């Protein structure tokens, strides 16, 4: 199966460079190009450059002078390198394998969000949302993390359905919060183990959080 | 560049129904009698997915419900029977001339049945007002349509500037919204006060539901 994987530092100060890793499976980079595509938070899509399959690079002419991308085949990797970066370099990177011949981007890695930002990494606190009294709901309330995202999974992703992780709002102290909620039977509530899987890899922070009533 | 334009920028769908997508190109994205405009379906927190490649060509994977056709600088992806699932925001892509250029999005949504919000109430944590702050929040679940009002009483007063909420888009397999509201306190203020409530407002409740807790919390 053809995937890939975006890496990156997560924060970046401006004036200072941005590095990003691809690294591909399922096919070699000797046969297909590799692409990046950047979005800026609810914004539409915006392609860097291309690596080709032969090591030739094709660059769009607004990064001509701050972007470099570069691979190595033999370790299934493609780099990017984006200097003197400010606040309109905030964006989901994407790489995306690219059919040589029509220029198709087939399969798109997960992407990356790098945020442009003078201001201090910090991890997420985790705070149960506890059921109370047919549903019950219950949660994670994930608190004061900078910068973006926070993903949380549940019970290391057995549990999906019923499962909303809400789009994280920006407090006025400049760090962000977001919940995640599971509706569950109500009978489930005393018997069944609950724990959130939250994960903020721009402070390589990973904390479980069991929930269960008071 | 070839500046991609796409109609409409949103639409409300009913289950069933046909959705279609326009994109037009400033210049020809034709080569040898080759269209190289490309489908893409973006969900939230997702990269794009291929739906079609080349104007018609349906990518191994994708349902026939998907199809393609144009060319030049006129372009239509149709969705001939919507489901759900294919609630996402669709791009158009040309690869013919340097730089690749992407459109600036559709919007698909359902249009289904009135469904009221499930409301839920959760007391800030032990842990966390020991640190000195309280997150009370109130949750709805499972609401359509999108509109929802949410108001926060303390002892029956009710609160202004200290909630902050956020919305899901619409859910993949029942088409409803979900909503948190947050209510922050002090610690200090917190402890002033006895009664917690949410009062939800939304089309689907006859009249506003209040879901409620005491500070002292059985
Ligand atoms: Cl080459
Ligand atoms: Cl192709």
């Amino acid at each position: 199966e053809v995937q890939l994987q975006e890496s990156g530092p997560g924060l970046v100060k401006p004036s200072e460079t941005l590095s990003l890793t691809c690294t591909v499976s399922g096919f070699s980079l000797t046969n297909y190009a590799v692409s990046w595509v950047r979005q800026p938070p609810g914004k539409g899509l915006e392609w860097l450059g291309v690596m080709w399959a032969g090591g030739g690079t094709n660059y769009n002419s607004v990064f001509k002078s701050r972007l470099t991308i570069s691979k190595d085949n033999s370790k299934n990797q493609v780099s990017l390198k984006l200097s003197s970066v400010t606040a309109a370099d905030t964006a989901v990177y994407y790489c995306a394998r690219e059919r040589p011949l029509t220029g198709v981007m087939d399969y798109w890695g997960q992407g990356t969000l790098v945020t442009v930002s003078s201001a201090s990494t910090k991890g997420p606190s985790v705070f149960p949302l506890a059921p109370s009294s047919g549903t019950a709901a219950l949660g994670c309330l994930v608190k004061d993390y900078f910068p973006e995202p926070v993903t949380v999974s549940w019970n290391s992703g057995a549990l999906t359905s019923g499962v909303h992780t809400f789009p994280a709002v920006l407090q006025s102290s400049g760090l962000y919060s977001l919940s995640s909620v599971v509706t569950v039977p109500s009978s489930s509530l005393g018997t069944q183990t609950y724990i959130c899987n939250v994960n903020h890899k721009p402070s390589n922070t990973k904390v479980d959080k069991k929930v269960e009533p008071k | 560049d070839i500046v991609l334009t796409q109609s409409p920028d949103s639409l409300a769908v009913s289950l069933g129904e046909r959705a279609t997508i326009n994109c037009r190109a400033s210049e020809s994205v034709d080569y040898s009698g080759n269209s190289f405009m490309h489908w893409f379906q973006q969900k939230p927190g997702q990269p794009p997915k291929l739906l079609i490649y080349r104007a018609s060509n349906l990518e191994s994977g994708i349902p026939d419900r998907f199809s393609g056709s144009g060319s030049r600088t006129d372009f239509t992806l149709t969705i001939s029977s919507l489901q759900a699932e294919d609630v996402a925001v669709y791009y158009c892509h040309q690869s013919n001339e340097d730089p690749p250029t992407f459109g600036g999005g559709t919007k698909v949504e359902i249009k289904r049945t009135v469904a009221a919000p499930s409301v839920f109430i959760f007391p800030p944590s032990d842990e966390q007002l020991k640190s000195g702050t309280a997150s009370v929040v109130c949750l709805l679940n499972n609401f359509y349509p999108r509109e929802a009002k949410v108001q926060w009483k303390v002892d029956n007063a009710l609160q202004s500037g200290n909630s902050q909420e956020s919305v899901t888009e619409q859910d993949s397999k029942d088409s409803t919204y979900s909503l948190s509201s947050t209510l922050t306190l002090s610690k200090a203020d917190y402890e002033k006060h006895k009664v917690y409530a949410c009062e939800v407002t939304h089309q689907g409740l006859s009249s506003p539901v209040t879901k409620s807790f005491n500070r002292g919390e059985c």
